[PDB]
């Protein structure tokens, strides 16, 4: 039976469901690699984690060529529509749409770059074709599987969004959410696989399924349109180093703000060595705590989209701005009121946006 | 949010977070389609201004994190998580407990970890010992009276010395690592 630690002499793979491990890993076992594996995987889960990710989202896949010896990232995030615009998500009295409602409006749908990028992918590395990868997933989607306890919680967790939209004819069968034990078919989602292995991504970006979403988009209430589809392309992003214990660390550059403080925090805690003291201390934690409040202060005030906004990569990563922030944390007293430094004098330029507190 | 790794016999390497936002994102399918959209913007700033603030044809920042580490130039470990911002937090608590405190990998994604952003926004996993949390709160800090599990880290290790994969998934979900073996 599955297991969540194991070992392998020709290859690994680990996913957050069993389905999804088992499709990736037959790809392996049948000759092909992890590339292939990996958009094999992405449409496993696509059908059997449909909460998690999809088609309809995107993402960033870091890969390590073993040829070429060089690692980029197919980076798949969604863009916003030409339509939209900065106060999108203000009321007519310019405070903030509630969040819980901003969720589940039309204005909140990104261009999905999931697909692509996994045509990308295939493109760059791929040994076996999107017809190969995507069949598995095409099977459990029309002849379904099983729901375990956690897709039943999340249905049964978010049947208010699920009941306004198509979504109830899937998820909530009759009125009811499908309960653990239940077999969950997704026939529509089938079609569309089908649709994207005879006709390729364009059966997504183009065409018929294109003017349906972008139509829906539209009727709850966002300003999506065909051209936007037929604009988006991914972007290949190289990605950021960072040397740590003798070790090389290849993380998410903007777009993303991982990448950046989770090296940035690294940088931090040397000053302060944790090993020094016991796992569980309460010491280890102080100082992890006080280092996040620091790092995500920062995060706050300076990370966004690199074509768009100036982030100032080399600033908050400088030795002598990383001291700067080190000497801000003591493992006596706890810093409240934590706030963003500043990293643009340890590099050239200024930011081109400002600061503004967000509720 | 979810993440997954590869690694296969020939030395390529993938560190995947992929996601739709919110659970079931917008809640949005394309009739007929079966495609759940995302909300991905909602990542975005909702006051402009700032860094994140929306613009047409932008992508919202993200907090995914997909890594991969190298010794001497050989990828030896990758980690990443779903999980929002905490995403950070989790692959950072991952490597220091791999690296700085040298446990074993599963042991390392098991160790119960902890997240705060702000003086008002604190989470930490169950087994972060109460008489630690009760000097902690003592100090300023802010945990709650109760735990919630943190992310969900996948995770591949590479011992090039006995050409050997090492897979493991977080027990926060329900995953699953597979060795290959020819
Ligand atoms: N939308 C978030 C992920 C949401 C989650 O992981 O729960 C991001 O791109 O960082």
């Amino acid at each position: 039976e599955y297991k969540q630690v194991d070992v392998g002499k020709d290859g690994m793979v680990a996913t957050a469901h069993p389905l999804a491990s088992e499709i990736g890993a037959d790809v392996l076992k049948k000759g092909g690699n992890a590339i292939d594996a990996a958009v094999a995987i992405q449409f496993a889960l696509n059908v059997t984690e449909p909460m998690m990710s999809g088609i309809g989202g995107g993402g960033f896949m870091m890969v390590y060529d073993g040829k070429t010896k060089d690692t980029t990232i197919i980076d798949s995030r969604e863009r916003a529509p030409a339509g939209a615009t900065p106060d999108m998500f203000l009321d007519e009295n310019g405070k903030a749409i509630p969040f819980s409602e901003r969720v589940t409006k039309g204005t909140a749908v990104g261009v999905p770059g999931t697909l692509k990028g996994l045509e990308e992918a295939l493109d760059k590395w791929g040994t076996r074709s999107m017809k190969q990868l995507i069949t598995p997933s095409i099977k459990l989607a029309e002849k379904g599987f099983p729901i375990d306890s956690v897709l039943a919680e999340a249905i049964s967790d978010y049947q208010e969004k699920l009941s306004r939209t198509a979504a109830k004819d899937v998820f909530l069968p009759n009125g009811e959410p499908l309960k653990e034990g239940d077999t969950l078919i997704q026939k529509d989602l089938a079609k569309t696989f089908k649709l994207i292995r005879s006709k390729g991504t364009d059966a997504f970006y183009k065409g018929k399924f294109a003017k349906t979403l972008s139509d829906t988009v539209q009727d709850f209430g966002g300003s999506m349109t065909e051209k936007d589809l037929e604009n988006y392309d991914i972007t290949i992003d190289e990605p950021i180093w960072g040397d740590y214990q003798g070790y090389q660390i290849a993380t998410t550059p903007p777009p993303s703000s991982g990448g950046i403080f989770l090296l940035q925090m690294l940088k931090i805690l040397d000053h302060f060595n944790l090993s020094q003291y016991d796992v569980r201390s309460w010491e280890k934690y102080q100082l992890l705590a006080e280092t996040m409040h620091l790092s995500y202060a920062d995060r706050a005030s300076y990370a966004g989209d690199p074509e768009f906004v100036n982030v100032p990569l080399k600033g908050l990563l400088h030795p002598d701005y990383i001291k700067e922030r080190q000497q801000l944390i003591n493992l006596d007293q706890v810093n409240k009121k934590p706030k963003a430094g500043d990293p643009w004098k340890y590099q050239e330029g200024s930011a081109n946006y400002k600061q503004v507190e967000q509720p | 949010t979810t993440h997954f790794t590869v690694a296969d016999r020939w030395g390529n390497v993938v560190s995947y977070t992929t996601t739709i936002e919110q659970l079931f994102g917008t809640g949005i399918m394309v009739p007929d389609y079966g495609v759940i959209l995302n909300n991905e913007l909602t990542d975005f700033d909702a006051i402009p201004g700032g860094a994140n603030e929306v613009q047409p044809n932008k992508r919202p920042l993200s907090s995914m994190t997909p890594t991969i580490l190298f010794k001497d130039d050989k990828p030896v470990l990758t980690v990443g998580s779903p999980g929002g911002a905490t995403i950070i937090s989790s692959v950072l608590q991952t490597i220091l407990y791999h690296i700085e405190y040298g446990m074993e990998l599963k042991a390392a994604v098991e160790e119960p970890r902890i997240y705060t952003n702000s003086m008002s926004s604190y989470r930490y996993e169950d087994g972060v010992p109460k008489d630690v949390l009760s000097k902690l709160n003592g100090m300023g800090h802010k945990f709650g009276t109760s735990p919630v599990d943190i992310g969900n880290v996948q995770s591949i290790s590479i011992d090039h010395e006995n050409g050997t994969f090492k897979g493991v998934a977080d027990s926060s979900r329900n995953g699953a690592a597979i060795g290959i073996n020819l």
